[PDB]
Protein backbone atom coordinates (compact mmCIF):
# COMPACT_ATOMS: atom_id res chain seq x y z
CA UNK A 1 0.00 0.00 0.00
CA UNK A 2 1.10 3.54 -0.72
CA UNK A 3 2.83 3.25 -4.09
CA UNK A 4 2.47 5.39 -7.26
CA UNK A 5 3.74 2.65 -9.62
CA UNK A 6 2.75 -0.68 -7.95
CA UNK A 7 -0.96 -0.30 -7.35
CA UNK A 8 -2.46 0.19 -10.85
CA UNK A 9 -0.55 -2.81 -12.12
CA UNK A 10 -2.16 -4.62 -9.18
CA UNK A 11 -5.67 -3.21 -10.13
CA UNK A 12 -5.40 -4.87 -13.55
CA UNK A 13 -4.17 -8.02 -11.76
CA UNK A 14 -7.27 -8.08 -9.71
CA UNK A 15 -9.32 -7.50 -12.88
CA UNK A 16 -7.91 -10.77 -14.30
CA UNK A 17 -8.67 -13.01 -11.20
CA UNK A 18 -12.12 -12.29 -11.75
CA UNK A 19 -12.80 -12.40 -15.58
CA UNK A 20 -10.98 -15.64 -16.02
CA UNK A 21 -13.62 -17.53 -14.21
CA UNK A 22 -16.14 -16.03 -11.74
CA UNK A 23 -19.66 -15.33 -12.60
CA UNK A 24 -19.25 -16.23 -16.15
CA UNK A 25 -17.47 -19.40 -17.21
CA UNK A 26 -14.41 -20.31 -18.64
CA UNK A 27 -15.81 -20.18 -22.14
CA UNK A 28 -13.06 -22.55 -23.45
CA UNK A 29 -9.95 -20.77 -21.97
CA UNK A 30 -7.63 -22.54 -20.79
CA UNK A 31 -5.22 -19.62 -20.34
CA UNK A 32 -1.53 -20.52 -20.83
CA UNK A 33 0.25 -18.36 -18.34
CA UNK A 34 3.96 -18.00 -18.53
CA UNK A 35 6.33 -16.32 -16.12
CA UNK A 36 9.85 -16.78 -14.67
CA UNK A 37 9.82 -16.78 -10.82
CA UNK A 38 6.97 -17.57 -8.50
CA UNK A 39 8.36 -15.00 -6.09
CA UNK A 40 7.14 -12.00 -8.14
CA UNK A 41 3.97 -14.11 -8.99
CA UNK A 42 0.75 -13.44 -6.95
CA UNK A 43 -0.41 -16.65 -5.13
CA UNK A 44 -3.95 -16.35 -6.52
CA UNK A 45 -2.52 -17.43 -9.91
CA UNK A 46 -0.12 -19.83 -8.32
CA UNK A 47 -2.89 -21.92 -6.52
CA UNK A 48 -4.51 -24.40 -8.93
CA UNK A 49 -8.21 -24.24 -9.59
CA UNK B 1 -38.95 10.12 -25.21
CA UNK B 2 -39.66 13.09 -27.52
CA UNK B 3 -40.56 13.43 -31.20
CA UNK B 4 -37.61 15.48 -32.26
CA UNK B 5 -39.25 16.65 -35.48
CA UNK B 6 -41.72 18.76 -33.38
CA UNK B 7 -39.83 18.74 -30.05
CA UNK B 8 -42.74 17.46 -27.82
CA UNK B 9 -42.96 14.84 -25.19
CA UNK B 10 -44.36 11.52 -26.48
CA UNK B 11 -43.75 9.13 -23.56
CA UNK B 12 -42.21 9.30 -20.10
CA UNK B 13 -39.32 6.76 -19.64
CA UNK B 14 -37.90 5.21 -16.36
CA UNK B 15 -34.98 6.90 -14.56
CA UNK B 16 -32.02 4.52 -14.73
CA UNK B 17 -29.57 6.73 -16.61
CA UNK B 18 -27.19 4.54 -18.87
CA UNK B 19 -27.01 0.95 -17.24
CA UNK B 20 -24.88 -1.52 -19.21
CA UNK B 21 -23.17 -4.83 -18.11
CA UNK B 22 -22.32 -2.80 -15.05
CA UNK B 23 -24.82 -3.91 -12.52
CA UNK B 24 -27.76 -5.01 -14.73
CA UNK B 25 -26.89 -8.73 -15.37
CA UNK B 26 -28.42 -11.61 -13.44
CA UNK B 27 -27.22 -15.15 -13.86
CA UNK B 28 -26.50 -17.91 -11.52
CA UNK B 29 -26.15 -20.91 -13.83
CA UNK B 30 -23.68 -23.89 -13.60
CA UNK B 31 -20.92 -24.84 -12.94
CA UNK B 32 -21.31 -23.01 -9.65
CA UNK B 33 -24.70 -23.39 -8.38
CA UNK B 34 -26.60 -24.13 -5.21
CA UNK B 35 -25.62 -27.80 -5.72
CA UNK B 36 -21.98 -26.75 -5.39
CA UNK B 37 -22.35 -26.01 -1.66
CA UNK B 38 -19.51 -28.40 -0.59
CA UNK B 39 -17.26 -26.33 1.73
CA UNK B 40 -16.91 -24.74 4.34
CA UNK B 41 -20.33 -25.48 5.69
CA UNK B 42 -20.26 -23.09 8.66
CA UNK B 43 -19.53 -20.22 6.27
CA UNK B 44 -22.45 -20.95 3.97
CA UNK B 45 -25.04 -21.26 6.64
CA UNK B 46 -23.96 -17.83 7.98
CA UNK B 47 -24.81 -16.23 4.62
CA UNK B 48 -28.31 -17.81 4.53
CA UNK B 49 -29.15 -16.43 7.91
Amino acid sequence: SDTSGDREVQRTMMQLLAELDGFDPRGDVKVIGATNRIDILDPAILRPG
Amino acid sequence: ALNQQTLAIVNVLPTSKDPMVYGFEVEEKPEVSYEDIGGLDVQIEEIRE
